[PDB]
């Protein structure tokens, strides 16, 4: 019983630690942020051009 | 490639002076164009094909 109720807490514990550590969210920012530097950079390096 | 563009805008502030290119500033005693030293003093002589 203690052996099941540690691979309920396993399973927990591995999916809790997953969902924390990265959600992945996170890099959409730098994405955002990444894409529009690549449109000012697309723009004034062409119009510099 | 951002700071090559930044580059880029400071060599277009430069190429703001694109009117230039022979033109001619002041070093020492006298005045050289476009890198060219123009006169001579009693001390330091220049070059009679550099004139």
């Amino acid at each position: 019983n203690i052996e099941m109720a540690q691979l309920e807490s396993n399973d927990t514990i591995n999916h809790s630690k997953t969902e924390l550590s990265l959600m992945s969210q996170d890099e959409s920012i730098n994405d955002d942020y990444g894409s529009i530097y690549s449109r000012f950079v697309q723009i004034k390096d062409r119009l510099d051009q | 490639q951002y700071e090559l563009s930044l580059n880029q805008l400071d060599k277009l502030r430069k190429i703001n002076i694109f009117n230039a290119t022979f033109k001619i500033s002041h070093s020492g005693p006298f005045a050289t164009i476009n890198g060219l030293r123009l006169g001579s003093i009693p001390e330091s002589v220049v070059p009679w094909k550099e004139i």
